[PDB]
């Protein structure tokens, strides 16, 4: 019972600003001083393409129950979140706003909100995490189609609108909008590079794609057709209710950490729909990696109880490869999964090589008699090609995972291999550098191996050490084995 | 409830 714009703001961040030697990140890992100096309802700038301004839509679409889970949000974010899903969506489409508040510290940051016209609250008594959190919002929903988004949002003109369009024309499509961003350090809203799309590695964290160039040639034709993703990061996306009852919901046995893009995003494409960016719906987010999740390190063990469920029901076989990159996940206690296979039976889902071939065949399956493969990493850095070709030298470079140039294997026949060349001992000497050269099965200049637990890899035959000391004066070298930094290397997976 | 901290969306900045 108050209209949103009658909302006091002030009186709500209140007692919750940064104190002058407070970090500002603490809250949340972005800038809350910088987020509480903006309006609830601050402009942010049309990001859409032209054209989608020429598009009108039927006053009869279905309207949606958005559904917005939190744990110790900032409050201006929040705030901000809410009041941009209601300026900027037509209000017969916003049936309700559902805060599913899992257990944050102070229930006022939720209570409060309460009061604003559309604002429902649940507070869990425990803290359930995102997956279940969002079970509970589902099923308090009233409409017919549910819209998740992040608590750190904010929506853009007509984001809406484009999104239940495409559900209303076809249930079994679940839908995101292009993700802009908030920066999280000066709050500005700007947009990303169109040719990216969702993605993952064997690790099995999101990242984001470079569209290949058929994507990038199909885009340039209709910059705003939907754009069908092998991944969504779990974050924002619109799916029929009664689909997502239909599909399993979420797997309430998920925990807090991670793995949101997951279970999810596999069994919809596998169980027979489909995932699609609709690059006329913006909707800002404050992305808050410097870094995206980098392995070896914590990670693999603090997400692998929900990455492991998802893996261990739909990836078949391929989840070995996501054991080859997180070898710390084998053994990590999971919970029983009987039910959710029963799921995948009941629905007649297509197998995970279906998904790879069809949905993702982007991702890089390794060859069956490989040894290791991946990138070859030494810190934050990566055995680069540096786009030479046969009789150049090879370097270090920052891993960009984005394959490419940093993409290699250890062969069956012990080369160090991308695309047609060949890590090759051209020169015995030690301090020589390294050349890449044509692939040959026999020779014996390109043979490699890993040693020391696999980390470091050496020229077999020999006491030589792959080695970057050499690497400002030209590229990699082979060195006298040593107990140097310099010459530890990892493939990403072991096989 | 939380999301994971999400990857802002970039890529290398060199062609392969
Ligand atoms: C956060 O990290 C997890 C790790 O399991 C997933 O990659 C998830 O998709 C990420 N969430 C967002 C919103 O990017
Ligand atoms: C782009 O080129 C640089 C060197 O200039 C690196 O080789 C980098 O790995 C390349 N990027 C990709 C995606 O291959």
């Amino acid at each position: 019972k108050v209209r949103w714009p009658d909302f006091n703001q002030e009186a709500y961040v209140g007692g919750t600003m940064v104190r002058s030697g407070q970090d500002p990140y603490a809250r949340n890992k972005f800038n809350q001083v910088e987020s509480d100096k903006l309006r609830m309802d601050r402009a942010i700038p049309d990001t859409r393409h032209d054209q989608c301004q020429r598009k009108q839509w039927r006053v009869d679409l279905p309207a949606t129950s958005v559904v917005i889970t939190f744990h110790n949000e900032a409050r201006s974010a929040l705030l901000r979140t809410v009041v941009s899903v209601l300026k900027k969506s037509p209000p017969h489409l916003i049936k309700e706003i559902i805060l599913v508040d899992d257990y944050s510290n102070d229930p006022e940051d939720g209570a409060l909100l309460g009061k604003i016209e559309k604002v429902r609250v649940l507070r869990n008594d425990r803290r359930e995490g995102l997956m279940r959190s969002r079970v509970r919002g589902a099923d308090a929903a009233q409409a017919k189609v549910l819209t998740f988004l992040d608590s750190h949002c904010e929506c853009n003109e007509h984001w809406l609108e484009p999104l239940l369009e495409r559900v209303a024309e076809d249930r079994t499509r679940v839908v995101s909008p292009i993700i802009d961003v908030i920066n999280m350090d000066n709050f500005q809203y700007v947009g990303a590079s169109a040719d990216l799309k969702g993605g993952f590695d064997w690790n099995l964290v999101f990242k984001w794609d470079y569209m290949t160039p058929e994507q990038r040639r199909s885009r340039q034709g209709n910059p705003v057709a939907p754009i069908k993703t092998p991944m969504i990061a779990g974050g924002l996306f619109v799916m029929d209710k009664f689909y997502f009852e239909e599909l399993g919901k979420y797997d309430m046995m998920m925990d807090v950490w991670g793995g949101e893009n997951l279970e999810i995003s596999f069994r919809v494409w596998q169980c027979g729909g489909s995932l699609e960016i609709i690059p006329c719906s913006r909707v800002g987010h404050v992305f808050r990696k410097q870094h995206p999740y980098t392995f070896p390190g914590g990670s693999g063990t603090v997400f692998a109880r929900n990455t492991r469920r998802a893996a261990e029901v739909w990836m078949d076989e391929y989840k070995n490869f996501y054991y080859a990159a997180v070898p710390s996940a084998r053994n990590v206690p999971y919970g029983n999964i009987q039910s959710r296979l029963e799921l995948r039976k009941k629905l007649s889902c297509k197998p995970f090589k279906w998904y790879l071939e069809n949905v993702y065949p982007e991702l890089r399956v390794p060859d069956h008699q490989d040894i290791a493969f991946g990138a070859l990493q030494q810190g934050t850095n990566c055995l680069d090609t540096l786009g030479h070709f046969a009789d150049g030298v090879v370097g270090v470079y920052e891993c960009h995972n984005a394959g490419g140039n940093q993409e290699w294997a250890l062969t069956k026949e012990k080369s160090v291999k991308h695309m047609d060349l060949c890590l090759t001992v051209v020169d015995r000497a030690p301090g020589s550098l390294i050349k890449l050269q044509g692939c040959r099965e026999d020779d014996s200049r390109q043979k490699w191996e890993q040693i020391e637990g696999n980390s470091k890899l050496r020229h077999v035959g020999s006491n030589l050490c792959l080695d970057s000391r050499t690497a400002k004066s030209g590229g990699l070298s082979v060195e006298v084995c040593g107990p140097a930094l310099s010459q530890q290397w990892k493939f990403t997976l072991n096989l | 409830a939380g999301t994971t901290p999400s990857p802002v969306p970039t890529t290398s900045t060199t062609s392969a």
